[PDB]
């Protein structure tokens, strides 16, 4: 194996020997049992080990691009040699990717430069040549993404080798997600390269050919940026947390360093535009501009039509070929499907079959092309969903792990109010892929919970200013110009009355209606979102003072309405405006839905019957009979609740659903 | 774990779902004692004038 | 905004790769933003191209500061202040200064590049890496020069480059040819030898591992090769000047073959450059650009170009390689044979009346043997297409334009064959002074078309369809091109293949089977050769006593 790996030290002079070497070593690196011994035989002889490290780096830092495989002018032999060198890089990156999820010590931790004569987490990674550090595959994987980071065009490999860039970002994700690489790596990427700032500035990536691969490049870069926001915050590294937040969240156009003495000419662009001076051109935040580049629609290839083969049998022969690839994705094995369909076009002994054989091969060609379309569709629906999951992961760390003194009580609310409205419209459109709905509702839940939590600090830290002392504070800072009118300083609390909050309520009810009854996990997140939204409209607990009890029935009828009593009226009037369709959707899922579906829909009926002042929902619940289904079922709950009185109860779920059923009944009974 | 994001961004959502149910239930059940107490006190806030 | 633009002619690698990569993006990737950098980079580095590979010279006012770099220090571009240099790097800089004859600050800025690049060469030192970077810096200049010549407008290729870019490259490289480019290139290609540079590097220990010795040995070959190919890529697109072609002849006078009998890739490129300065075959091909393609020829506008070159080729001074002189004599004899068939060119008759005499000198210097054993036997002859196209022309135009020499060669071969037959009937060895002129020509044809690394079926001029092919499987055209007549070149060549079959003597038999083997290479070439070997048999019906069918036919063989 060591003499196989020594062919990599000849990668420039015999690329066809370095190719099969890297590929054999990629096949062998799949075996987690063998990894620990390869680290032995590759490091026991340091003179050979320095040639092995050199050969793996020599294949990666080679400059040849994916362009030269497409340019029709080039020699067959040159096109072949560039493709062989590119496969040699891909098999080295696959070898590293498979090796990094094998337990330490593994071959990738050697090739990337970790101190496999210590615990891995104590590795002091450094730049090439520093203290005599060799150049390693880590400094090569960085060089591949570093080329072009000065440029207005962004990184070179994102354009000129997009499959190489996708795999390079995956190795950097594995080096940051595993516990004992993360400490050494998340130091090094900042101390010497600033890498997460110098790459995130170029999001989103854009070419119409490589959409799947760019969504995966962006998926891995959002998944490393995720970990650094959490790591910097937990280590209280405020300036680096804040600098990564600004790069994602500011409504500001990031200007490159604007040194002097260049500009003019481009006066060609269509004079007709000179009257569309569109002030709608808001500087939309970087994290929303990444949600824009995540498409939610999908091309579905047309249903197969056939004159010779039964489609009801071909769909089963396709299913019998839908194996899992090295990314865990289900995809049809086009080479197995072709072998099987050609075997039947050999088994058809007939006068007739041997005249039809051309048309049978021609219909095999349309079946195989449709199955290549099915394989694109499954990989695109993966990439869109993996990117949306990576984006959701980044948003939720900004909310759950970054300090509250890095995003304030109003801008944190505006960011969540805007993100909710953008996340809703891309799933309220009817071309939107249903595979995204479990990620979208799973995001809308965390967003509505954090909107509710932000108002539920704002209410309480505003609840400090006594209206008696401010009159002295205003009496010093004696500036002297033009007076304003008598306007009242009560501003931020008025935002609890936005049209944005009423739009977010509608868009959430619209998505509750649109989510079909099989999407039970989507509906449990959306009923959770509507409970957290209906906590924004919650009056707090007031103290039973012997002085609040003096406020007369006149003061209790001639005070102005508080914003929560207003917001409750306008939110129940919005809920009423969906009527019997929303009433069926909630009452049926309260009777009949999932374990957690019933539990949440009953808590939602408890919250709606806490604001209904017309009894419309009670009159629906009675005349539909659902108020009796939620009562006759107590004699079936009981049999489950008896089992929860055993010393070790199997699942507390049925108690928690009974407690929300009995809460709903104990709301109705008032 | 701690570089582990998906265990964390699962568990705090199961926690948040239970918490959204919990204050609905416990605010409605506290509002059961208080409703008997106010009703007891309001029928008594009839009876003492039937007396007087 | 000053002063800092003063050191920027000392770093012997970084600026040259900065040119080469940006020439690559502007030309081979056609990138438009790179054109607005290329103009400014070419205007900046024109002095560097005007003196190819020339060192910045030694200077006491650098020497002081390098010797004092441990106490007074040195200011370096990109670094704010003075770096203190260790005694080691100071002494390494004086070693590289006297090893390459480079200025003392250029040895420091090269060692600082060698120090930064050292981790990429694990097991080398910044000094051994500085030896690589000094030859890769020269390679970046030579490959940039070759690409800036290949991107000229000219008569052999057009790389789709914009009319502005293709006139920027042309003009900028004319503004190097003004400057005596050919003299500078031939001076470097005759001063750069791997053995002399390895003697320098072995003494002062600038040779590292067996890989480093391979790397330095090949970087020095790329420095010879892209320099010689710069004159080839010039000559193909636009011919060399009068004194330049005399300097190129003046170099080729002095060449020797490698220890196998072949030219090296470098003197092969210089031979092929001189051969393209003598191509005229496009004037039997182009009709509408024709007269501006004619004004662009010193062979038609300079009576002095012909008067000096014809004189130095009719000269009785033998070159180191008589077969190389023979190859250039054949190309000149055929250039005169093109010129003697252009209408008004009466003004050159005093040179073109020598055409069959310059051809007899090329035949007498044994041209076809040297074309086989010293040119076509080289592995480098089958690594470039315009080499193959030019040696195709050099044989097809001999067969087409000099068919009276082709007849003189057969008149000889059918009589030296009688001398060989009479010696063997007398029991005596064939006399050593018989001449193989047609045997060498037929073996050359048999060893040439024998490989086709670019699929071109060029042997199709030696074929001619007697029967129409009926391949029914292409459905993509409606232009009914009615019955074109085969061209006169093909009608003489496909006649030559047949008329060297006429009454074959036993000496020419094996040369003819090899000539047919080379000409049978390719799918159509094989089908037309199969059809010849079939027609050569299909005549002997009933007459089963008159033994006289073709000994080059299928039926005779089976």
């Amino acid at each position: 194996v060591v003499n196989i790996a020594r062919y990599l030290y000849h990668g420039n002079t015999n690329p066809e020997l370095a190719f099969e070497s890297a590929k054999i070593l990629c096949c062998i690196s799949c075996n987690s049992n063998i990894q620990i011994k390869l680290v032995g035989d590759f490091t026991h002889d340091q003179s050979i080990s320095q040639k092995l490290m050199a050969g793996f780096v020599e294949c990666l830092d080679c400059e040849d691009a994916e362009e030269f495989v497409r340019l029709e002018e080039g020699s067959e032999l040159e096109k072949k040699l560039v493709a062989i060198r590119h496969e040699t890089r891909i098999h080295i990156l696959n070898l590293l990717i498979t090796s990094l999820e094998c337990n330490p010590p593994n071959l990738a931790l050697y090739l990337l430069g970790f101190e496999l004569k210590k615990p891995v987490s104590t590795t002091n990674l450094q730049d090439p040549g520093v203290l005599g550090c060799p150049r390693t595959c880590l400094h090569a994987i960085l060089n591949i993404l570093e080329k072009g980071t000065e440029g207005r065009t962004g990184p070179v490999a994102v354009r000129e080798s997009p499959q190489l860039a996708e795999l390079c970002y995956q190795v950097i994700y594995q080096l940051c997600a595993c516990s004992d690489t993360s400490g050494p790596t998340m130091r090094y990427l900042r101390t010497s390269q600033d890498f997460l700032f110098s790459q995130l500035q170029y999001l989103p990536f854009s070419n119409k050919e490589y959409e799947i691969s760019m969504l995966n490049q962006m998926s891995w870069l959002m998944k490393t940026a995720s970990i650094e926001l959490r790591v910097t915050s937990l280590n209280r590294q405020r300036s680096h947390t804040q600098r990564l937040l600004h790069l994602l969240l500011d409504d500001m156009p990031v200007k490159p360093y604007s040194d002097g003495e260049g500009g003019i000419e481009d006066e060609n662009r269509s004079v007709s535009g000179f009257l569309h001076f569109d002030t709608a051109t808001k500087v939309r935040r970087k994290i929303l501009n990444i949600l824009d580049s995540i498409d939610f629609s999908q091309e579905i290839p047309e249903p197969l039509q056939l004159d010779f083969f039964d489609r009801a049998q071909i769909e089963q022969v396709i299913a019998n070929c839908e194996h899992k690839n090295l990314r865990g994705q289900t995809v049809c094995n086009v080479k197995l499907l072709h072998r099987v369909l050609v075997a039947e076009v050999n088994a058809l002994q007939g006068m007739a079959a041997i005249g039809q054989r051309p048309l049978l091969m021609e219909e095999i060609s349309t079946v195989l092309q449709y199955v290549v379309g099915r394989n694109k569709l499954l990989q695109c629906l993966h990439a869109k969903r993996h990117a949306l999951e990576s984006w959701r992961q980044l948003v939720e760390i900004i909310l759950t792990a970054c300090p509250q003194d890095l995003i304030q009580a109003e801008d944190r609310q505006l960011i969540i109010r805007d993100i909710l409205q953008d996340v809703h419209d891309k799933i309220l459109d009817d071309e939107a892929a249903q595979e995204l709905m479990p990620v979208v509702a799973g995001a809308v839940f965390t967003l509505t919970a954090h909107l509710s939590q932000a108002v539920l600090t704002e209410q309480k830290e505003t609840s400090v200013l006594g209206p008696a002392e401010a009159h002295y504070a205003f009496m010093l800072d004696s500036c002297f110009t033009s007076p304003p009118p008598e306007e009242n300083p009560l501003v931020g609390f008025a935002s609890i009355g936005d049209s944005s909050l009423y739009i977010i309520l509608k868009k959430l009810l619209d998505f509750i209606l649109k989510t079909g009854g099989g999407f039970q996990r989507v509906r449990t997140h959306l009923y959770g979102s509507l409970l957290y939204y209906l906590q924004i409209a919650q009056r707090p607990d007031e103290p039973d003072t012997l002085e609040a009890a003096k406020k007369t029935m006149w003061e209790r009828l001639t005070a102005p309405e508080d914003v929560f009593s207003k917001l409750q009226r306008e939110n129940i009037a919005i809920i009423e405006s969906y009527g019997a369709a929303l009433m069926e959707v909630v009452c049926r899922d309260a009777c009949d839905g999932h374990e957690i579906g019933r539990m949440l829909a009953l808590a939602l009926l408890d919250r709606i019957v806490s604001v209904d002042k017309q009894q419309q929902w009670l009159l629906y619940l009675s005349n539909s009979g659902y108020l009796k289904v939620l009562v006759d079922s107590l004699v079936e709950d009981d049999r489950t609740l008896q089992s929860l009185l055993t010393p070790q109860p199997p699942l507390l779920k049925a108690l928690y659903t009974y407690e929300s059923k009995m809460a709903f009944l104990t709301r109705v009974a008032k | 774990k701690d570089t582990d994001i998906q265990g964390f961004l699962k568990n705090e959502k199961d926690n948040a779902l239970l918490s959204a149910i919990e204050e609905s239930r416990k605010r409605t059940f506290g509002m059961a004692e208080e409703y008997h107490r106010e009703s007891m006190l309001v029928e008594w806030e009839q009876v003492k004038q039937r007396i007087l | 905004a000053t002063p800092l633009a003063v050191n920027s002619a000392a770093s012997l690698w970084g600026p040259y790769k900065d040119i080469w990569h940006k020439v690559g993006n502007a030309l081979w990737r056609r990138q438009p933003e790179a054109v607005h950098l290329l103009d400014k980079i070419l205007k900046k580095h024109k002095p560097d191209f005007i003196s190819l590979f020339k060192n910045p010279p030694k200077n006491v006012q650098q020497h002081e500061k390098v010797q004092k770099a441990s106490t007074e220090g040195v200011a370096i571009q990109g670094q704010q202040g003075t770096r203190l240099l260790p005694e080691q790097l100071i002494k390494e800089a004086f070693i590289l200064s006297d090893l390459f004859d480079i200025g003392e600050l250029a040895a420091v800025e090269l060692l600082l590049a060698g120090e930064h690049q050292q981790p990429h060469f694990p097991g080398l030192t910044r000094g051994l890496v500085a030896v690589l970077l000094y030859w890769d810096g020269k390679r970046c200049i030579a490959n940039s020069l070759k690409a800036l010549i290949q991107s000229r407008r000219g008569k052999t290729w057009t790389l789709e480059l914009s009319p502005e870019l293709a006139s920027m490259t042309t003009r900028f490289t004319d503004e190097l040819m003004e400057q005596g480019l050919t003299y500078k290139v031939l001076t470097l290609v005759s001063q750069i030898d791997v053995n002399n540079e390895f003697e320098k590097l072995q003494r002062e220990r600038g040779l590292g591992s067996e890989k480093h010795r391979k790397e330095v040995s090949d970087l020095i070959k790329e420095c010879r090769q892209s320099l010689a190919e710069s004159l080839f890529a010039w000559a193909c697109q636009s011919p060399l000047g009068k004194e330049d072609t005399l300097l190129l002849i003046g170099h080729l006078e002095r060449v020797t073959v490698e220890a196998n009998g072949s030219l090296d890739a470098v003197n092969l490129a210089l031979l092929m450059a001189l051969l393209y300065c003598f191509d005229i075959s496009f004037i039997e091909q182009s009709t509408e650009e024709r007269d501006d393609m004619i004004h662009q020829l010193p062979l038609l506008t300079e009576k002095q170009y012909i008067a000096t070159i014809h004189s130095r080729l009719q000269d009785s001074q033998l070159w180191k390689l008589p077969g190389l002189q023979a190859t250039v004599r054949l190309a000149w004899a055929l250039a005169l044979r093109g010129i003697s068939q252009l209408p008004d060119v009466t003004a050159l008759a005093e040179f073109t009346e020598a055409d069959e005499a310059m051809a007899e000198l090329a035949i007498a210097d044994n041209v076809f043997l040297f074309l086989m054993e010293s040119v076509v036997v080289s592995e480098y002859f089958y690594q470039e297409e315009f080499y193959i196209r030019r040696v195709h022309n050099l044989i097809t135009d001999f067969l087409a334009l000099m068919p009276m020499k082709v007849k003189q060669l057969r008149n000889r071969a059918d009589e030296d064959a009688r001398m060989i037959h009479m010696s063997m009937q007398m029991g005596n060895e064939p006399p050593i002074s018989l001449r193989r002129d047609l045997e060498h020509l037929m073996l050359l044809i048999g060893e040439l078309y024998k490989k086709n690394p670019f699929h071109l079926e060029l042997a199709l001029e030696y074929w001619c369809p007697t029967e129409p092919l009926q391949t029914p499987t292409i459905m993509g055209s409606y232009l009914g091109v009615a019955h074109q007549r085969p061209p006169q070149r093909q009608v003489v060549l496909s006649k030559f293949v047949r008329q060297m079959g006429d009454l074959l003597p036993p000496t020419i038999y094996i040369p003819y089977l090899k000539m047919l083997q080379g000409l049978a290479n390719g799918p159509q070439c094989a089908h037309y050769c199969f059809s010849l070997l079939k027609v050569n048999g299909s005549s002997h019906v009933e007459n089963i006593q008159g033994a006289g069918g073709s000994p080059v036919s299928w039926e005779h063989f089976f």
